[PDB]
């Protein structure tokens, strides 16, 4: 049916999969509450214009091994944003308001000319904890602060946990410095990247830790919609996965990568050597993957067992190099040294490639 | 083979600048253009008029600066004020 | 060059030629030109942005007069600026009269 | 054969950064080392009734920057606060 090596993956996504048939409860009650908090948030002066970003989507699995934790973003309209780069970092900004006629109620997170993403995220979680209060049958819980960037965490009952990530958007074009990111011209096409460059982009409040401070009102860029696209529109021809004569297996490849990357992080999350990593590093080595690889015949189901192992030499290559560019970002190195340290760098690369050398056993432990 | 004037490449620029990817098209060219123009004699027409009624013959970057504020609805006005300020202090600030 | 001195994209030297020989005073301080540049620059700025963005919405990446219609009359300020001023091939504001609309 | 502490080498090794060719006799050295442990026990000393007084059990960077603001005098004060900051946020830079 396949070439060797298929089976056992195709084993681990069934699992997987047959992890997802129960989810119709869990979505729909985070349907309900993610229903609840737009409707309050749209009543606010500051957050008339909040709105769910992938619509008609009330969940986002960024875990594909956690089908109780779902992930959502609310984007803010936020119009004619200046940005001005934080110390040549390409990724991390500071937002000023243009001149705007009609009064933007976003003044009063104004810290002088710049837009706080503290004051922002703090009038956020108090609208969220106060409309959840309202929740009267049933237990949700807003998680303690931790970052910026997972800006609310909230528990239904005991199984459902959503994160809520707060985003501006702005209509206005790209960032001069992210203009020689998302390299899909040899693969999707060049009017497909024209036209994905006339979507808007985002803004999520993310400190940049730098090694003498963090400066805590600057935003980080985010295309994770055109992300989505291209990850549900992944193919050269335009009726890839459609058909059995064009069924590729992309989708496949960075399933078990996540999955691969969320098992060995489950083994070592007591002992910090892997808190660092996350899915976005895969699925950014994956999309680097798709640029390297462009037609869809390198793509063919039945070569699952090679293709993988494709990718993992591509995420292990950048392991032991300490770089990987942001796909939309090329200069924004998500695996410098200044970001992770070697050790743990080290630690991941040979822990994947005992998985790798020994048919991945980590898939069926636990 | 003549040299008529225009500020065809210069609104070029601006536009490369703060849309890197849209062009403009011959017809919105010309209208930047005979935008550029009427603004300009509209700001050089009320400093001469600011200079001659103070009865003073330079055209300063003071009379420019009123002017600005003459014409230019308010927060227009105190943008571009800002804006020429920074421009002729940085001039200041070469040599 | 001296536009680049300033850090600006509008020519400062066509600017000097323009308020000399246009007979707006008998002198023109070496500093007015560059204001006068830069305030040029902001405007056509202004007005190029929000035109991109509006083609950008008729998703289009080229302005065309009807985009420079549009930021021009939807901006408060810049409508005031250019109240009497008619756009070649500029239509207008989409607008009915709330009255006329059926019930 | 026993181990007695003191600020010798160290104080020795800030001489050799600021004055590469200056050396330090005996007993300037005792007088420098002496002067190290009087201001570091100054400096602890009020850490510590800070603590106390604001019922903590911990002598964070908190409670010794406001015991140097409160002991050495404005300027030194103030350039010493500077130091270290950068210090510890440069100990925090590394892991
Ligand atoms: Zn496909």
């Amino acid at each position: 049916d396949a070439a060797p090596g298929a089976s056992k993956l195709r084993a681990v996504l069934e699992k997987l999969k047959l992890s997802r048939d129960d989810i119709s409860t869990a979505a729909g009650m985070v349907k309900g509450v993610v229903d609840h908090l737009l409707l309050r948030l749209k009543c606010d002066s500051a957050f008339r214009g909040v709105g769910l970003l992938n619509t008609g989507s009330y969940y986002e699995h960024v875990k594909i091994s956690a089908p109780n934790e779902f992930d959502v973003m609310f984007k803010l309209e936020v119009p004619r944003i200046q940005l001005e780069e934080y110390s040549n970092t390409r990724a991390y900004y500071f937002v000023k308001f243009k001149r705007n006629p009609k009064e933007n109620p976003l003044s009063q997170f104004l810290e002088g000319e710049i837009l706080s993403a503290s004051k922002m995220l703090s009038k956020f979680r108090k609208i969220i904890k106060e409309e959840i209060n309202d929740i009267k049958d049933t237990d949700v819980i807003m998680k303690r602060k931790r970052g910026g960037s997972p800006a609310v965490t909230l528990l239904i009952s005991e199984k459902i946990s959503v994160d809520i990530t707060l985003a501006l958007e702005s209509k206005s074009s790209w960032p001069a410095s992210t203009q020689e990111g998302l390299r899909i011209q040899n693969w999707l096409s060049a009017k497909v990247r024209k036209q994905l460059r006339l979507k808007p982009f985002y803004l999520v409040p993310k400190h940049a830790k730098e090694g003498n401070g963090f400066q805590e009102e600057t935003w980080r860029l985010s295309f994770s919609h055109i992300e989505k696209e291209i990850l549900n529109n992944h193919g050269k021809s335009k009726t890839c996965c459609e058909n059995k004569e064009e069924k590729c297996c992309r989708k496949d490849c960075l399933k078990l990568m996540k999955y691969l990357l969320e098992q060995l992080k489950e083994r070592f999350k007591d002992k910090k050597h892997l808190d660092k990593f996350s899915s976005y590093h895969v699925k950014t080595a994956f999309f680097h993957v798709c640029t390297q690889n462009p037609q869809d015949s390198q793509w063919d189901r039945k070569d699952l067992g090679l293709c993988f192992d494709n990718c993992v030499t591509y995420f292990l290559q950048c392991l032991r190099t300490e770089k990987l560019e942001n796909y939309f970002i090329p200069e924004f190195n998500l695996f410098s040294s200044n970001l992770i340290d070697k050790r743990s760098k080290e630690f991941l690369t040979k822990q994947i490639e005992y998985e790798r050398n020994n048919e991945f056993p980590v898939f069926d432990e636990f | 083979r003549s040299r008529k004037e225009s500020y065809s490449i210069y609104v070029y620029k601006v536009l490369k600048q703060v849309h890197p990817d849209t062009g403009i098209s011959s017809k919105a060219m010309g209208i930047m253009n005979s935008f550029v123009n009427d603004i300009f004699e509209r700001i050089a027409g009320e400093a001469s008029r600011l200079a001659h009624y103070n009865k003073r013959s330079t055209i300063t970057s003071r009379e420019i600066q009123t002017a600005v504020r003459l014409l230019l609805p308010g927060e227009l006005a105190k943008h571009a004020v800002s804006e020429g300020t920074k421009a002729v202090t940085k001039y200041t600030s070469a040599k | 060059t001296r536009s680049s001195r300033a850090g600006l994209q509008f020519p400062v030297g066509r600017v000097h030629r323009l308020l000399r020989k246009g007979n707006y005073s008998e002198r023109v301080g070496a500093g007015a030109p560059v204001y006068l540049a830069a305030v040029l620059e902001y405007l056509t700025a202004e007005i190029l942005e929000l035109a991109g963005n509006a083609a950008r919405d008729n998703k289009k990446t080229r302005i065309i007069p009807r985009h420079l219609q549009l930021a021009i009359r939807n901006d408060e300020e810049l409508n005031k600026l250019l109240g009497r001023v008619t756009i070649a091939q500029g239509g207008v504001l989409p607008n009915i009269q709330a009255v006329l609309l059926p019930k």
